[PDB]
């Protein structure tokens, strides 16, 4: 979030509503309303697939993408990684050192 | 007296069972609260049914 | 005898006969005088038997 | 090696430190409506310093210095009224504490006035905290029984009970604390990790508030001579503590010492469904919505509701023997026609 | 071994169920 | 040769009883089930007929 | 025949006080009564609450 | 229960011969690998090719493997057609390809 | 014959990199051997402070109990006092007066 | 990979196309948006009353002990059990009454069930014993063969001296180190093991599985299992009339044919047995939960020419009821003859299970 | 804990909080709600079962990890291979079985042919069976009656049959007529004082088999 | 709880008590075929604070009266030398016990003692109770009241109490008999 | 022959006077169970002996009229197993009939000594926990003997009562209206 605008634009979630691996379905049932009520501007696109990719993707406003792996991962962990997506801006990757404390 | 590391026990197994007994006494406090509630309710029901029959 | 007398004094009215019998058996085991053993057996009989 | 803990020892990270949310009242139901259905039949403020002052005030109230607690509460309540907008949670909570201090000092009329103002602020609020409303009307009941309104005090305690039985979740407090005994891998030493216990009076303060409400209600009923009311309140208290214990219940995993397999804690620490939510959303009562638009299988009658395709030709059933010789292919001859007549349209 | 090895194309002694001890 | 419980072989209620069948599968198709019943009946009938022929 | 002539409407078993009924069982039992059994409202109909049919 | 059945001998693990193992543990044959598609350690898993292992398949698609190797003419009778299991059957559609058009993924005829 | 593969420990204080011995407050091997010998000797002396209490036949070790019982069951079948069997095995003589004696 | 691994989250891009397909993808409307498949509990098989319909008077509810009748209906004739009802340590302690279905998909009457059979509350350890035994047994043991070093057909002579050339020291070089050699301890059918199952545990686990099916509500009692003609089309017509999804993908059916109520039999009906052979998810099993005591006449490897796994030489036949098949097949159809046979075979078992002060009252009660 | 509602705490996960797999139904969950038992994978064995052996119990080192260090274990190799050592006690002194003499050519407690080694039968056990209802006191009790009432298992029946021992009994309340072998004098006296009768039916092997299989 | 040998050596007890110092008091041992109930153990149980009432030791002990009866009538409760009696039921009718303890086929109580790693014959033992029906957790709480310092686990089939011997089994059987099982 | 409860030839030779015995009432429940299972065993033996071939396949349909047992094995089976089972069943019947006669004598003596109702009450084997096995609906208020204890009417208050409703737009699916509770997810 910079000057009152979120750098995260879209959240791609892909899941299978019928076969197995119910972690993403649990997440969609319990934590997704909370995340949506917390961040209304972020558009979340759900993709029902037969063989879904067990991963969560975040598309930012500068055209960047960040994907986390969610294979056999708890819905709490999925929620944590989604909050990581909405928190980071995905614009740089700098170390935490004395010469890098000041941008 | 329950401040951190309450004592010096002669063995870490004694320390382990002291912590275990602390947790057991907590659980027993809760169980005894519930059981005292049940006993008081039972005595009240007994007295009430006796006074109603009489 | 002190231990067993305390047990007898603090025993439940439904467990007094068994504790008196245990006292008599303990006296017989520790080889107390025969009069002590007989007195304890008589006390046990007094507590156990209804007509005695 | 034993640890003396002489130097500064940083705490350990344990799942009991999870930030538990607050039970909120639904937006539709209102405390005003509950009371009516019962009667039917920001600027800058040094909040750190005022929090020091409020902590000192509640320390005075717990130690028994009621006038000092009252003046501390008044100062911090002025600060909160300036720092927060109308009908705020911290505002109504601090004036709850203020009414309690008034009642303890003996200004019962002002205590009742402040607690009624708390009630109207709760009614004006949108989704107030269940703990907040329970504590507010508990203070209301205690003030009423101090004034001499014992029936109204019992009514307040009973409405606490009826709110906590209808809007409070009894299993959410020990969702992440229930499978913790499965982390212990040693049986000879450090075996208290298999018997770790967390009292509900520390992780569910609404439970303790309603417990005190029911205790005071039972005391008042015993003083008045209402055996029926005393029995009712004791039954409800027993039911509440039984619900709490049941939501804390769990079976035992491995008993003895396990070496290795440290990556099992990922499975141990999870959003394990509490007994309450399990029995609530059992997959038979709370059924899973299953739309066949995104599926390749459907019931016998609803064949056309399957996911669509372009130029779909039903070849046959995938008889794994069709790859074999002519005799096997002759044996798998009429199965397709019979399957078609079996799944024909009604 | 290999699928079509000369070592297994030709026959050899075949091991049997060993007898247990007393 | 050796000792085998001939006194138990053929004593069950059906042909599949007391048969050392260790060549099966956790799922049997229609053909597999038909062949299983066929092989059980064939085992029983071959045993009986061979014994009768040898005796006669 | 005797039992069906005696009982036109379902008995106490036709209640939702503890849980929902089963449409399959209702469609199998339809032939035993005169009223429509399988037609269930969305509300958990209770015996003593509202008179059925 | 006298010596309950072993979990490792449940037929759900045919592993490489390791240092540890029971006498009743059926490991993979000598010279044979445990995973079929792992020719090398960097070999990928085939996307739609499925090798039926263990029991006989209930529904065998023409492009799946069962006691057989991959032959193009046998596993792909028509390369423009895509077979699938719809309502316990072999239903064949026109194979398609996803292409970006106007910001969305659109299905076009794969052969064309 | 000690562990050549040194045990590794999670280093929480930088002085654990310097310390070689795990428990420095614990006596050395031979010192604690001597300490254990001395403590066991003191416990044995405390146990033998009172004399050797003579024991009846039922509270005997198994390798003496039944032998001593069979050595005199014949004489015990006939109830008369003063019958003694001088069995070879049993408790040895203390050599001094004993309060239990 | 493992979650506690660096290679778990090393895929940063390329997993999802930024563009969504215009056929199935949608956006999240909000909390009131009912998402297909979403459920709070972890359900690896998220089915409902439409995909996997239950056949019972009520939908299994937590407020009900079982999804069946607890008292006989005054409009349906009630048939008690063939043997009297006794409640042992594991029974549900509540009356179980199930409707008997006519082959026209109609409820003709109702019948009491036995808690010892369908009331033995399930336990995961017993069901796991059952399933593990069934899988380890149903494995094929003849294909467990493998070559040994003494089965390689190479010259029994040292190929080259150990100190002569730069090659390593080796002799016959027919061992596992070489691609053509075999192992010292290879897999053999006679070295493999077949587990032993005791009658007590087998019967207990089978009755627990029956109780689990009854609790889930997928147990259906019919009067007969007969076909007018022994063909497959008559069987498929019966399945279509009874709404039995015997397809390879639908919820399968497990039949237990024991005959009629008046005419029970231990042999399957000939017409229905000839018609039931269909390439789908349907299996017919014997009307019994017990099993023969398993033996082993080669426990010490006395007969060396034995070809077959160590352990029980009398394993459970394939057509027997088991936890694996019960889990694989959704609905369980049982006949009244099969019910009678189960009761007759378990009567003496439950009577011997009974305690003594209650056993002494059996002739008193009758 | 949040001080104010307006300033909640961030959701920024930790390792212990995020690195968590999905929940698999356990024994308590499946026992509490049997509706979620939907697959064969739910039927897991006893939780005391960890799994297959995943390491090497290398002696004097502990349970070492596979692929770890092997340079400090040859006792583990001598444990795998049946080859053994241990002459540290034999270098000077002779073994105890070489030092101890032999009391007889057969040894102590030698079970020679026809030694009359009876399996014990508790008189308390017999009285418990009688009071329970397994054994009918109206008839003469024999070893056949015991075996049929299942008071003793066939594992225990070895020639010669049994011996009645009065362990834990000082008084028999009812008269009992029993046939056994070599009952103790005290048990015989107890039965006679109660009013019953004992008969030492010392039979041969053929007689025992005929009494057990009439 | 007096050291008889110490008192003899000090002069507080006569030297004839060496048999009491060496051997325990001769008492009928408690076994599975002989319920030799102990009045002292039952008195300790009655003095312990529990939630449910316990029957009287007189009702627990079988009726010991004159044996002048010619025919042994098959009454529910009769004289037994081994102390066998059917369950007596609850002590107070106005109560509900959250658990039910079934008896074996021979009338034995479910208390069964095992060992930790019995292959090496290790002297560490535990008790397994695997016939309790109802609220196994309430049974476990009562077991916590009985044995405060022991480790108790509970499963759907059995309840384990670790580090309790045949004496612990006897105490458990006494408590169950007093409760009414 | 000691199979019956009279005594063996060894006791006859010994001359032990065990003829006058204390007639005590004995219901013979274990013996009745054993007789039931022995009767079933005899019937099953007759069935397995009389099993004849009935093959459903043409390859095996050549011997559809014969016994599955060869005549020699059929004779041996009938001579050992069938008639040994019959003899065991007869032994059980004899023992139970003897005990029934003794019980009739005891009942007569008790009736002439005390009275009909008194003798019936003294001979009744009813235990205060017999309802826990024969009619648990009368034992519910005594103790909680349910495997699912949470559903017992005494502990039934803990089971939650959701507010379910049918949704026609979802296909008659029942769905619970209770809103979920927020879970602790970070620390
Ligand atoms: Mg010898």
């Amino acid at each position: 979030s910079r000057n009152g605008e979120l750098c995260l634009k879209k959240v791609i979630i892909s899941y299978c509503p019928s076969n197995g691996a119910p972690n993403t379905r649990q997440f969609l049932a319990t934590h997704l309303p909370h995340f949506h009520a917390k961040y209304p501007s972020v558009s979340i696109d759900l993709r029902p697939r037969l063989w879904p990719e067990m991963a969560i993707t975040g598309v930012y406003r500068d055209g960047s993408e960040r994907s986390y792996n969610t294979k056999n991962l708890s819905p709490m962990g999925i929620f944590l990684r989604l909050n990581n997506l909405v928190s980071t801006a995905n614009d740089y990757d700098q170390p935490f050192c004395a010469s890098h404390l000041h941008f | 007296p329950s401040f951190g590391r309450v004592k010096a026990v002669p063995s870490p197994v004694i320390r382990s069972k002291m912590n275990f007994m602390k947790l057991r006494r907590m659980r027993l406090r809760d169980v005894l609260h519930r059981d005292a509630l049940e006993l008081r309710l039972l005595e009240l029901k007994r007295s009430a049914m006796k006074n109603x029959e009489q | 005898h002190y231990d067993h007398f305390l047990k007898y004094l603090n025993a439940d009215p439904s467990t007094v006969p068994x504790i008196a019998q245990t006292w008599a058996t303990t006296a017989k085991h520790m080889r107390s005088p025969n009069w002590i053993v007989q007195l304890l057996r008589g006390l046990h009989k007094y507590h156990a038997d209804a007509e005695c | 090696v034993t640890r003396l803990y002489t130097s500064y020892y940083t705490g350990v990270l344990y799942p009991n430190q999870l930030v538990q949310p607050k039970q909120r009242l639904p937006a539709d139901v209102s405390v005003s409506a509950i009371l009516q259905k019962r009667s039917e039949p920001r600027p800058y403020v040094p909040l750190g310093e005022v929090a020091k002052l409020e902590l000192q005030g509640d320390y005075y109230m717990e130690g028994g210095m009621f006038q000092e607690a009252l003046e501390h509460y008044g100062v911090v309540a002025k600060a909160y009224n300036y720092a927060y907008p109308e009908n705020h949670a911290q505002r109504i909570g601090i004036r709850i504490k203020l009414s309690a201090a008034f009642r303890q000092t003996g200004r019962l009329e002002s205590s009742l006035a402040n607690i009624e103002e708390v009630l109207r602020m709760l009614d004006a609020s949108t989704r107030p905290s269940l703990e907040l409303i329970c504590e507010a009307l508990l203070e209301l009941g205690i003030t009423r029984e101090a004034l001499g309104m014992k029936r109204e005090a019992t009514e307040a305690y009973e409405e606490a009970l009826e709110v906590v039985n209808s809007f409070h979740n009894w299993g959410e407090s020990h969702r992440m604390l229930r499978l913790l005994p499965r982390l212990g891998r040693r049986f000879n030493y450090n075996f208290e990790e298999k018997f770790v216990y967390f009292s509900p009076f520390d992780y569910d303060r609404t439970f303790a508030l309603v417990d005190q409400c029911l205790e005071r209600a039972e005391t008042i009923f015993n003083e008045i001579g209402d055996v029926e009311g005393a029995i009712r309140v004791l039954q409800q208290r027993k039911e509440m503590i039984d619900k709490k214990f049941f939501n804390m219940r769990d079976f035992a995993g491995r008993i003895h010492t396990m070496r290795g397999h440290w990556k099992r804690r990922a499975q141990h620490l999870t959003n394990a469904p509490t007994p309450d939510e399990l029995l609530r959303y059992s997959p038979t009562i709370h059924q899973v919505h299953r739309d066949f638009k995104y599926e390749l299988t459907a019931p016998i009658g609803r064949e056309k509701e399957v996911m669509p395709g372009v130029n779909r030709l039903v070849l046959d059933m995938g008889n794994p023997y069709r790859r074999r010789g002519r005799l096997s292919n002759k044996m798998l001859k009429d199965a397709d026609h019979k399957f078609a007549n079996y799944v024909r349209q009604k | 071994p290999k699928m079509g090895c000369e070592e297994i194309t030709r026959k050899a002694r075949r091991v049997q169920l060993q007898p247990t001890e007393y | 040769g050796g000792f085998t419980m001939k006194y138990k072989k053929g004593t069950g209620l059906w042909d599949e009883d007391h048969v050392n069948d260790y060549k099966t599968n956790r799922y049997l198709s229609a053909r597999a089930t038909m062949r299983w019943y066929q092989e059980m009946e064939r085992h029983q009938t071959r045993n009986s007929l061979n014994a009768r022929r040898a005796t006669q | 025949g005797e039992l069906q002539k005696k009982n036109p409407t379902p008995s106490e078993w036709y209640d939702e006080s503890k849980g929902p009924l089963n449409p399959n069982f209702l469609r199998s039992m339809r032939s035993h009564y005169e009223v429509d059994i399988a037609n269930l409202p969305d509300t958990p109909l209770i015996r003593g609450q509202r008179e059925f049919f | 229960m006298p010596r309950p059945a072993p979990r490792f001998a449940m037929g759900h693990m045919l592993p490489h011969r390791s240092n540890v193992g029971s006498q009743f543990l059926h490991t993979q044959r000598h010279g044979s690998r445990s995973t079929w598609y792992k020719k090398h350690y960097f070999s990928l898993r085939p996307f739609a090719i499925q090798r039926h292992h263990g029991t006989t398949p209930r529904i065998l698609l023409d492009r799946s493997l069962w006691k057989s190797l991959w032959i193009t003419k046998l596993q792909l009778p028509d390369i423009n057609r895509w077979e699938r299991v719809v309502n316990s059957r072999r239903v064949t559609e026109d194979r398609y390809a996803f292409v970006e058009e106007e910001g969305v993924m659109h299905k076009v005829n794969w052969g064309l | 014959a000690f562990r050549r593969l040194v045990k590794r420990h999670k280093i929480t204080n930088n002085q654990m990199l310097l310390m070689r011995r795990r428990e420095p407050y614990k006596p050395t091997m031979k010192d604690r051997q001597e300490i254990a010998d001395r403590a066991k000797l003191e416990e044995f002396e405390r146990k033998n402070a009172d004399g050797l209490m003579f024991v009846p036949e039922k509270a005997l070790p198994p390798w003496q109990k039944s032998l001593a019982h069979n050595a005199k069951a014949l004489g015990s079948r006939i109830n008369f006092r003063g019958f003694r069997v001088r069995v070879a095995d049993g408790q040895d003589e203390p050599g001094f007066p004993t309060p239990f004696r | 990979s493992s979650i506690f691994s660096p290679r778990y989250d090393w895929r940063t891009s390329g997993v999802h196309d930024i563009a969504p397909r215009d056929e199935g993808d949608f956006l999240y409307q909000g909390p009131q948006h009912v998402l297909p498949g979403a459920h709070p509990l972890p359900l690896h098989h998220p089915h409902n009353t439409i995909t996997r319909p239950v056949i019972s008077p009520y939908i299994p509810s937590p407020q009900r002990s079982h999804p069946y009748f607890t008292a006989p209906l005054p409009e349906l004739p009630h048939f008690s059990t063939t043997k009297p009802i006794v409640y042992t340590y594991g029974t549900m302690k509540e009356r179980i009454i199930a409707p008997v279905f006519n082959l026209k998909n109609e409820v003709i009457y109702t019948r009491e069930l036995d808690p010892f059979i369908f009331g033995m509350y399930p336990e995961v350890e017993e069901l796991s014993k059952n399933l593990t035994y069934w899988m380890v047994r149903c494995q094929n043991f003849a294909s467990k063969w493998d070559y040994e070093t003494r089965e390689i057909w190479r010259k029994a002579k040292k190929n080259w001296p150990n100190t002569g050339m730069g090659m390593p020291r080796v002799g016959n070089r027919k061992n596992h180190l070489y691609t053509w050699g075999g192992r010292t301890k290879p897999s053999k059918p006679w070295n493999m093991l077949m587990p032993t199952m005791d009658v007590k545990t087998w019967s207990k686990s089978n009755r627990m599985m029956l109780t689990l099916k009854m609790l889930q509500g997928r147990l259906q009692v019919v009067d007969r299992l007969t076909l007018e003609e022994p063909t497959q089309e008559c069987y498929l017509e019966l399945c279509r009339n009874m709404s039995w999804d015997v397809r390879h993908t639908g919820g399968g059916v497990l039949f237990m044919d024991g005959g009629s109520r008046i005419t029970p039999s231990s042999e399957f009906d000939r017409a229905f047995f000839f018609g039931s052979f269909f390439n789908g998810r349907n299996k017919i099993v014997r009307p019994t939960v017990l099993c023969d005591e398993q033996y082993d006449y080669n426990k010490t490897a006395a007969k060396q020419r034995m070809k077959g796994p160590k352990g029980a030489k009398n394993p459970i036949p394939i057509n027997r009821f088991n936890a694996y098949d019960a889990m694989k097949h959704d609905r369980l159809v049982i006949t009244e003859g099969a019910l009678m046979q189960l009761e007759d075979e378990l009567y003496e078992h439950k009577l011997q299970i009974l305690p003594p002060h209650i056993r002494n009252q059996l002739p008193e009660y009758g | 804990k949040e001080f104010d509602e307006d300033h909640p705490l961030p959701v920024v996960g930790s390792r212990l909080n995020g690195r968590t797999t999905q929940h698999k139904w356990n024994h308590w969950d499946q026992y509490l709600n049997p509706q979620i038992t939907q697959s064969i994978k739910d039927l897991t064995p006893t939780p005391e079962y960890v799994g297959m052996r995943c390491g090497h119990n290398m002696i004097k080192m502990g349970w070492m990890k596979i692929g770890g260090s092997w340079k400090y274990s040859r006792g583990y190799n001598d444990r795998r291979r049946v080859f053994a050592r241990g002459q540290w006690q034999e270098r000077k002194m002779t073994p105890r079985f070489m030092l101890a003499p032999r009391v007889s050519a057969g040894g102590p407690r030698n079970r020679y042919e026809g030694k009359l080694v009876f399996s014990p039968l508790r008189l308390s056990k017999l009285l418990w069976a009688i009071d329970t209802g397994r054994i009918n006191p109206n008839e003469v009790i024999t070893l056949y009656h015991l075996r049929q009432a299942n008071v003793v298992g066939e594992r225990e029946i070895v020639w010669p049959g049994f011996v009645l021992i009065s362990n834990g009994v000082r008084r028999v309340p009812y008269p009992i007529h029993i046939e056994l072998q070599n009952a103790s004098a005290e048990s015989i006296r107890l039965i006679e004082e109660a009013g019953g009768s004992f008969t030492c039916v010392y039979m041969t092997h053929e007689g025992l088999y005929q009494e057990l299989h009439p | 709880p007096t050291d008889v040998a110490a008192n003899i050596s000090a002069g507080a007890m006569p030297p004839e008590a060496n048999v009491a110092a060496a051997l325990p008091v001769p008492r009928i041992q408690y076994s599975k075929w002989n319920r030799a109930l102990r009045s002292d153990v039952y008195d300790e149980l009655l003095k312990l604070p529990l939630r449910y009432k316990l029957h009287d030791f007189a009702k627990l002990c079988p009726p010991q009266r004159c044996q002048e009866e010619p025919e042994a009538v098959g009454v529910v409760g009769r004289d037994s030398a081994v102390g066998y009696l059917p369950p007596l039921g609850p002590a107070d009718p106005l109560d509900t016990i959250p658990f039910f303890v079934h008896r074996s086929s021979n009338g034995v109580l479910p208390g069964k003692v095992f060992s930790m790693h019995p292959r090496n014959l290790m002297p560490a033992f535990y008790l397994r109770i695997q016939q309790v029906e109802g609220d196994m957790f309430r049974f476990e709480e009562e077991l916590l009241k009985i044995f405060p310092t022991k480790k108790i686990f509970v499963r759907s089939h059995s309840i384990y109490v670790y580090n309790v011997a045949l004496d612990g089994r006897m105490v458990l059987h006494h408590w169950l008999l007093g409760l009414g099982f | 022959s000691g199979a019956f409860g009279c005594g063996s030839y060894r006791s006859v030779v010994a001359g032990t006077q065990n003829v006058p015995r204390r007639m005590t009432f004995y219901p013979s429940a274990y013996e009745l169970i054993q007789l039931h299972k022995a009767h079933r065993e005899v019937i099953r033996h007759f069935y397995v002996r009389d099993k004849i071939f009935d093959n459903k396949f043409p390859g095996n349909a050549l011997a559809n009229g014969l016994f599955k047992f060869v005549p020699n094995r059929r004779e041996n089976y009938h001579m050992r197993e069938l008639m040994e089972s019959i003899r065991r069943r007869s032994i059980w019947m004899h023992r139970i009939k003897q005990q029934r006669e003794i019980n009739a004598k005891v009942v007569e003596n008790m009736e002439v000594k005390y009275g009909k109702k008194a003798a019936a009450s003294m001979l009744c084997f009813t235990t205060p926990d017999s309802n826990a096995y024969f009619a648990p609906h009368r034992y519910q208020d005594v103790a909680n003997s349910w495997p699912n204890y949470w559903q017992h009417p005494s502990v039934n208050h803990v089971v939650p009562k959701p507010r379910w409703r049918r949704h026609r737009e979802l296909g008659g699916i029942t769905r619970v209206e209770d809103p979920f509770a927020v879970q602790a997810s970070d620390y």
